[PDB]
RNA sequence: GUGAACAGCCUCUAGUUGAUAGAAUAAUGUAGAUAAGGGAAGUCGG
RNA sequence: AGGGAAUCUGAACGAGAUUCCCACUGUCCCUAUCUA
RNA sequence: GCAGUCAAGCGUUCAUAGCGACAUUGCUCGGCUCUUCCUAUCAUACCGAAGCAGAAUUCGGUAAGCGUUGGAUUGUUCACCCACUAAUAGGGAACGUGAGCUGGGUUUAGACCGUCGUGAGACAGGUUAGUUUUACCCUACUGAUGAAUGUUACCGCAAUAGUAAUUGAACUUAGUACGAGAGGAACAGUUCAUUCGGAUAAUUGGUUUUUGCGGCUGUCUGAUCAGGCAUUGCCGCGAAGCUACCAUCCGCUGGAUUAUGGCUGAACGCCUCUAAGUCAGAAUCCAUGCUAGAACGCGGUGAUUUCUUUGCUCCACACAAUAUAGAUGGAUACGAAUAAGGCGUCCUUGUGGCGUCGCUGAACCAUAGCAGGCUAGCAACGGUGCACUUGGCGGAAAGGCCUUGGGUGCUUGCUGGCGAAUUGCAAUGUCAUUUUGCGUGGGGAUAAAUCAUUUGUAUACGACUUAGAUGUACAACGGGGUAUUGUAAGCAGUAGAGUAGCCUUGUUGUUACGAUCUGCUGAGAUUAAGCCUUUGUUGUCUGAUUUGU
């Protein structure tokens, strides 16, 4: 959603020409954070080997406001709401060191062969 | 407007550099082919002009010349370059081991935060017998048709709030290439004087970065200025000298003083160092690097053979009006004043 | 009017080229190396004077 | 109140400081100026 | 205590119209700069 | 054009079935402005013909590189006037250029229906139609950023695309050539200018919310001074900046050709500029030069993060993964000529004699071992693999080529002895080479970039150029210069019109008011914000992120 923005400097650390300073979002974003953190005391978790894995927001039910007119028309306008919602996840360092069995299939030309290679072979 | 020209848009840098050469002979003495400084001065001389034929032979003409400051050019380096189907291809650049504390600020766009460790294993290469340099100059020596000199500019002699000298890459028209990379030899950490390069009734072609205007409304709309301009055939008139005073003096004038106006230019500061005085306009403004090549060919006309004979440089001051060509002169005609007495 | 790449004004100029008009840029050459080769003895001067 | 003056300009009594803000200030556009020398040569037509 | 002179139109006219003479100006030659 | 005169032939034979070319003879809607293109070219360049003495000119050829002006013009302009200029050439961009636009014409101009009307027209009857224009579409064109290919920085190369200079005359050459005379050239040498382009602001002129300084008018602090203020109240000057053929500077030299003029010379026992060859020759072409740089074209060089809990690179073997415009014996190197060559040999060392070869790579080199195992030998000093190693050579993408040796396995040159099976009659039967990640055990190396602040050679925003971790550092003030304005505030005076006032009735008598003149006073103010310089004083030096072959 960038559309003639003014391309900015500080966009460079993220590869892109065109970044904003979105407040009122940024203010609600961080309101959430703070909220998720506390949940994240209350549970009793780390605090430093906490990421962000999950964050969605999709669109709102639309507001209805209304504003008289050119020709005395009737310009529906829409403040556009949003749903936020987020997750805040521990870190895992080296998550698995197992594997399923993956059993091959091979014919009598194949255990034929091995079983040859095995005779010739160390 | 001018098709050539084109396309219309802002240069690389504002150090252009230089397109073509002047050729080659391969007999003649070892000598560079371009040189730089940094343009800002303007000023008006009066001359004799002794140029026959004209309505003005044995009469005096006054014109406006620019005063480029140009200090000792220093080699730090030189390039060969091998001629191939694909044109020329670099297989070798040298240095000088211990280069200036200007030079290593070109190689970082930020100069305080680093640890200043541009050449610290490059000099550590050296420290032998060579070896390995001097493989590199019988590498040089053995292929590359041409040979380049590295060399760069002492911005700190040049009132310039800038810091951070300017490579470049100049040829030289001295013939057995073999002569070429050992003048090298016998140049790096050295410096190079104006006058070893030009003189005074010689032709040369100054090339700069045109005047940056910004913005600008087939004839189309968009970008005017900061493009990178060669102009040929501006007569150099005077060589100067730092240490030397009396620049400003003439064989008629003959006042002790320095071709630098009172208070200096406007924008920039005095001159401390060499200088050329060149007639006519050279492209872009005051505090822009200008770099001067020489003629490219053999470009005598009357025009061009011609001896100078300065008369008078005007000194007064270009920030204002001017009235006064020396401050002894401002407080001679004034009188006393009241903080003087 | 002839013009800038008119052949006859080439191979007049080329007539020029060949006398006066390369001999006095091919002295001023000679100056121009004289004096480069007088500003290595300088800086040589100024090797021994910190070799003092 | 100054002023020949219902010209304006300044105020006493009283009442406001409401109209999104902030950061820049290149060209263009609208409007208003000034300009060497010449003085409608512009344009169908000062 | 902006002119002036003729003419066409209903001798001065009327912000009638046209032409000429004199003065004036960026309308132009040829644009340039500043402010809102 | 019509008719006739010839008249190559053909008419189904063929001139008397007829057609018939070139000639010939009979009289007779317009206009303003720009871009690009065409040549059928007016000028500029070079040529050919011409009673072409010279100058000037007429016709013709190549030629589109570059040029092609300024005023009065409206009974229907589908006319033209009067100069300048080298010359003011003709056309296209199918309704180019009326959705880049105006200057003058229909008559209350489309179509249908009706009413009243002799040959002849009206009725302000009646019904109707007159939508592509705006697109905060699309994309050309100008300019500007930009992820990616380890990062990051500097220096470069140049594929490609564009390209530009123009015309006039002035001095010698000359009052010579040539000319009865009147007149009157040209090359070589040099000097300016016109148009066009690229620039630049030394000076000149212009310009001013530095509103810089000063002056005037009004208006408020109860008066001076300071200014508050005036839709920037008005006036003069004016720095910096921006700027004008209203200022100044600068704008190139080699090959290939066209018309044409030639050389040798065939066709054709002469000749012939052309057929094979060949020299010259235009403002032509292509280069040089001039401008951008491919953001998926390339090169060289500098740095490459050190406790990130050894992060990053390089060698060895080791396991997973990931793919392959597509290994499966070997890409096996003279050059040139073709109406000629290669090789071998020999000599008078040459464009030499003699011999031999091709007529296909159908070659040549490699090629036999459990997909190649293990062993016994014999013959010869060979062939080959592997890794150590002496150099020389290779720059066009060199990244490879030969060589010096020591070790080391193997050899199918020849001869013996073991082992293979059951993959069940085939099933690619996997043995190649990239790009990696996690593990190992050894070497090696001790960063920058962005943001934020500043700078102003840059600037719509981006981008660009700068500056800054203890320094001839930077910032703020401060001083010195240079400029602009024109004599600041305050105080004093004998300079003082004119007057009030003591009476000594004044011959600079006097005390006070008293425009202005004068002095301290070229003073005062301003002077970098995009001027210069900095031994003064005071302070700042460290915040976040991002990046790996």
């Amino acid at each position: 959603f960038n559309s003639s923005i003014g391309r900015t400097a500080q966009g460079k650390e993220f590869g892109v020409t065109k970044a904003r300073w979105p407040a009122k979002s940024v203010k609600f974003v961080q309101g959430l954070l703070q909220n998720a953190a506390a949940n994240a005391e209350a549970k009793g978790l780390d605090a430093t080997k906490l990421y962000v894995s999950h964050i969605q927001v999709n669109q709102a039910p639309k507001q209805r406001r209304r504003t008289y007119r050119a020709h005395g028309r009737i310009n529906k306008y829409e403040s556009s709401p949003s749903h936020i919602e987020l997750v805040v996840t521990e870190k895992e360092e080296a998550v698995a060191k197992a594997a399923e069995k993956k059993v091959v299939r091979l014919t009598s030309r194949q255990r034929g062969r091995i079983a040859a290679q095995k005779r010739i072979a160390a | 407007g001018h098709l050539g020209f084109l396309p219309r848009k802002r240069a690389a840098s504002i150090r252009a550099r230089v397109k073509a050469f002047p050729k080659d002979d391969r007999s003649k003495p070892v000598a560079l082919t371009s040189f730089l400084g940094y343009k800002a001065g303007m000023t008006t001389i009066v001359r004799d002009l002794d140029r026959p034929g004209s309505k003005f032979h044995k009469r005096e003409v006054v014109e406006a010349v620019t005063v480029v400051d140009t200090p000792p050019v220093v080699v730090v380096g030189v390039v060969g370059y091998v001629e191939t189907p694909r044109g020329l291809r670099s297989l070798t650049t040298v240095w000088a081991e211990h280069l200036s504390d200007e030079v290593k600020r070109r190689f970082y766009k930020n100069w305080y935060k680093s640890k200043k460790k541009a050449f610290t294993k490059y000099s550590a290469k050296y420290a032998q017998d060579g070896a390995g340099i001097e493989r590199e100059l019988a590498r040089i020596k053995k292929y590359a048709s041409v040979v380049r000199v590295l060399v760069h500019t002492q911005i700190r002699k040049t009132p310039l709030a800038q810091k951070k000298a300017h490579l470049a890459e100049i040829q030289l028209n001295g013939g057995s290439i073999s002569e070429k990379v050992d003048w090298a030899r016998e140049h790096f950490e050295k410096t190079v004087a104006v006058d070893s390069v030009f003189e005074q009734n010689e032709m040369i072609d100054a090339i700069a970065v045109t005047k940056g205007h910004g913005f600008e409304g087939v004839a189309r709309a968009g970008q005017r200025g900061y493009h990178s301009r060669t102009s040929i055939n501006h007569k150099i008139y005077r060589v100067g000298k730092g240490d030397d005073e009396a620049n400003g003096a003439t064989s008629f004038d003959r006042t002790k003083k320095t071709i630098t106006p009172m208070g200096g230019f406007v924008h920039y500061g005095e001159i401390k160092n060499d200088f050329i005085m060149v007639k006519g306009c050279i492209p872009g403004n005051r505090k822009r690097i200008v770099t001067l090549r020489k003629s490219l060919y053999t470009n005598t006309s009357r025009k061009a053979l011609e001896e100078v004979s300065l008369k008078w440089i005007d000194t007064a001051s270009k920030f204002g009006k001017g009235r006064f060509q020396t401050p002894a002169e401002k407080h001679a005609f004034m009188g006393t004043l009241k903080k003087d007495l | 009017a002839k013009s800038l790449r008119a052949s006859s004004h080439l191979n007049a100029k080329s007539v020029k080229r060949r006398g006066v008009f390369q001999k006095a840029v091919d002295a001023r050459e000679q100056r121009i190396s004289d004096k480069l080769k007088e500003d290595l003895l300088k800086q040589k001067l100024e090797d021994l004077k910190k070799k003092e």
